[PDB]
């Protein structure tokens, strides 16, 4: 049993979005058909169901019946859409097969999280974490790079190419008042080394194809 | 008629294995709350008994002493008393399948340990997810079934109580 | 609507002795049929949500038997035989007794080991982005335990607030200690019309709040 | 015998009669993949053709013009006719829901559109930790009820079958 769901889009706020919650390896006309979201800062909110035998459906009634649930039944493929996107909307959308006789809901998807947001594309800013006269405090050292302004998620971020792995830490954008998501990563290294090596930081931004390279005691 | 009473012994002797039929079907063991028309084992022996008063009536049908006509007149006695019996049965067993049940009526042990698990007079699962599922569009067969079955024992039962009623002039 | 309701919303927990998570309801589930129907869903980090217990007294093929449930009608307890630590994520209950169904809130379930000190580190602001127009501040808090912490940023003695944003990062691998991260962005104006910035930090592990400060210009 | 061959016609309309409730009996919406019993239609007119070919036996018991025995012999031999089609049927159908059903016989529309989904043949989940549920209980319910249907209507063929060569010297 396998249930593949569509890939991630970003949108802007008041277009629609059409998730395929393709499954194969059982009886699709003989199972329901849910969609559950995972909103942040809130916990689970079932927003409505469908049955795809028949058009049968189940509404929780606190979404006052502004979704439209349709079933494709040629391709056991079933579609949800989302009108009318409110910021509220943002949170990972699941589809899931009713499994009958006790074991409700066993198999999820991997889920899509849609980002509702009136953005648009833009290069991160890489800045130097450059330590200080004072930072010699002993024992190890904090460096790092900031990745500063940049949309959608998500970023990638490496040290010497990969070389350096152990004591990473890349800190999770939450949200942010402009609009624009901002990061830093640093990590601990041996304060020794900083008069005489470098380091550099790898920032990948697959939706703009952007690399850039940023080069320390000052 | 009384005319024709040669042929009223084949009709009762064919409504005796056919209330014989409808016991075997009703042995079935499909859950605990069984019909009371089942439990009680009232169409083996109200066929068994229409079947020898049947036979009786079937190769003699003369003028003899004492035993035939006594014997015919308390086997009708019976007949009327079991007529009225099976009546008063069917009419609270409709009710007991499309009304809800008031009379548990326990069944045996041999046909309880096959199917204890399930329920039939109310089987309505508790979550709405369970809507369509298995086990009402099988309820719903199994309601249509009791349905069936009990309207074609009522039809068989009028038709015994019409042909006795013009039969025991 | 139904509301679910948890306490707490969060536990540490350490391996071996405790465990406990309470889920009520506030209508007494009962369809007077003799059970009462509940689930309970695990969401492991970075991936989808599983089952754990389903209707409160069985368990799936495949999961470890060290878990068990059991309650009244009202009031309920999950309990895990050994607690391990693996098993981390959100636990949810459920119940589908009725529509519309209703989801928990949430309680996150985390390891509990020995307080480590916190290491604060300052990061004074780049001069490119100064010469932008903009200016970045970010205070650093390397590692510490547990979670809980407070930082209130000082400029010339004065607190300010609304103008900072925070961030948590979940559990590392192995280490299982503890990383914040405190943000803050100004114009060059705002960050020129003062000189001495400082962080104060409070924690458990600490003995008296430390400060950490620079001079703008001088190095 | 021709002895009393006079009281045979009300067996044979008291058969078709039998037919007649099984079919009805049939009828009921019990799953996708009817019964062949019931897909051809056999037993609405089969009772009808016993019900004729019985109201002609018992009207004089005499040597009419030529009406009476004329058609005596068209309606018998296609009575035989129907005999051995229904005789067919049942040999096929107990194989159909005793062995997997080797051809479609999809059923009606305004029947199946009440419970269209379950299956009578293989109620067998993929999965085998899942057999232990209601839906199996009830799917070897209805086999052996079925069964239990299927035999008695055979019991009851092969006697109409029996008594009609029997008197149809």
């Amino acid at each position: 049993v396998q249930l593949v769901q569509s890939g991630a889009e970003v949108k802007k706020p008041g277009s629609s979005v059409k998730v395929s919650c393709k499954a194969s390896g059982y009886a699709f006309s003989y199972s329901w058909i849910n969609w559950v979201r995972q909103a942040p800062g809130q916990g689970l909110e079932w927003m409505g169901r469908i049955f795809p035998g028949d058009g049968d459906t189940d509404y929780n009634g606190k979404f006052k019946g502004r979704v439209t649930i349709t079933a494709d039944k040629s391709t056991s493929t079933a579609y949800m859409e989302l009108s009318s996107l409110r910021s509220e909307d943002t949170a990972v959308y699941y589809c899931a097969r009713n499994v009958f006789d006790g074991y409700w809901l066993v198999y999820w998807g991997q889920g899509t999280l849609v980002t509702v947001s009136s953005a648009s594309t833009k290069g991160p800013s890489v800045f130097p974490l450059a330590p200080s006269s004072k930072s010699t405090s002993g024992g190890t050292a904090a460096l790092g790079c900031l990745v500063k302004d940049y949309f959608p998620e998500p970023v990638t971020v490496s040290w010497n190419s990969g070389a350096l792995t152990s004591g990473v830490h890349t800190f999770p954008a939450v949200l942010q008042s402009s609009g624009l998501y901002s990061l830093s990563s640093v990590v601990t290294v041996p304060s020794s080394s900083l008069g005489t090596q470098t380091y550099i930081c790898n920032v990948n931004h697959k939706p703009s194809n952007t690399k850039v390279d940023k080069k320390e005691p000052k | 008629f009384m005319r024709e009473s040669k042929t009223l012994g084949a009709v009762q002797i064919m409504n005796g294995l056919f209330h014989i039929a409808l016991g075997g079907l009703l042995m079935i063991p499909a859950g605990i709350y069984a019909p009371i028309c089942v439990t009680v084992w009232y169409p083996l022996w109200g066929g068994i008994m229409y079947i020898i008063s049947g036979s009786l009536l079937a190769a003699t049908e003369k003028n003899s002493r004492k035993c035939l006509v006594k014997g015919k007149m308390i086997m009708n006695s019976l007949s009327l008393f079991a007529a009225i019996s099976g009546m008063i049965l069917s009419i609270m067993d409709i009710l007991n399948i499309k009304i809800s049940h008031f009379l548990k009526m326990e069944s045996l042990n041999f046909i309880r340990a096959h199917t204890p698990y399930i329920n039939i007079y109310n089987c309505e699962p508790a979550n709405p997810s369970e809507k369509n599922s298995p086990s009402t569009q099988y309820c719903y067969s199994i309601q249509s079934l009791f349905l069936g079955i009990l309207s074609v024992m009522l039809i068989f039962a009028f038709f015994q109580e019409l042909v006795i009623a013009g039969i025991v002039e | 609507d139904i509301v679910m309701t948890q306490t707490p919303l969060s536990l540490p927990v350490t391996p071996g002795e405790p465990a406990s998570i309470s889920c009520r309801s506030s209508k007494s589930l009962l369809h007077s049929n003799g059970i009462t129907y509940l689930y309970w869903y695990l969401q492991k980090p970075g991936q989808s949500p599983q089952l754990l217990i389903y209707q409160m007294s069985n368990l799936v093929s495949g999961v470890p038997d060290r878990f068990s449930g059991s309650g009244s009608g009202t009031d309920f307890t999950l309990k895990i035989s050994r607690v391990e630590a693996e098993d981390v994520g959100v636990y949810y209950c459920a119940q589908n007794l009725e529509l519309p169904y209703t989801f928990g809130g949430g309680t996150k379930v985390e390891i509990k080991r020995t307080v480590a000190a916190p290491s604060v580190f300052i990061f004074p602001p780049s001069d490119e982005q100064l010469k932008s127009g903009t200016a970045s501040v970010v205070c650093l808090l390397n590692n510490f335990y547990p979670r809980e912490a407070k930082v209130q940023w000082k400029v010339d003695n004065a607190l300010q607030s609304g103008n900072s944003q925070e961030s948590v990062t979940e559990q590392d691998s192995k280490d299982s200690t503890y990383s914040l991260s405190s943000t803050l962005t100004l114009s060059k104006a705002d960050y020129e019309k003062h000189k001495v910035y400082a962080c104060e930090v409070t924690h458990q592990g600490l003995s008296s709040p430390v400060t950490k400060s620079f001079n703008r210009g001088e190095c």
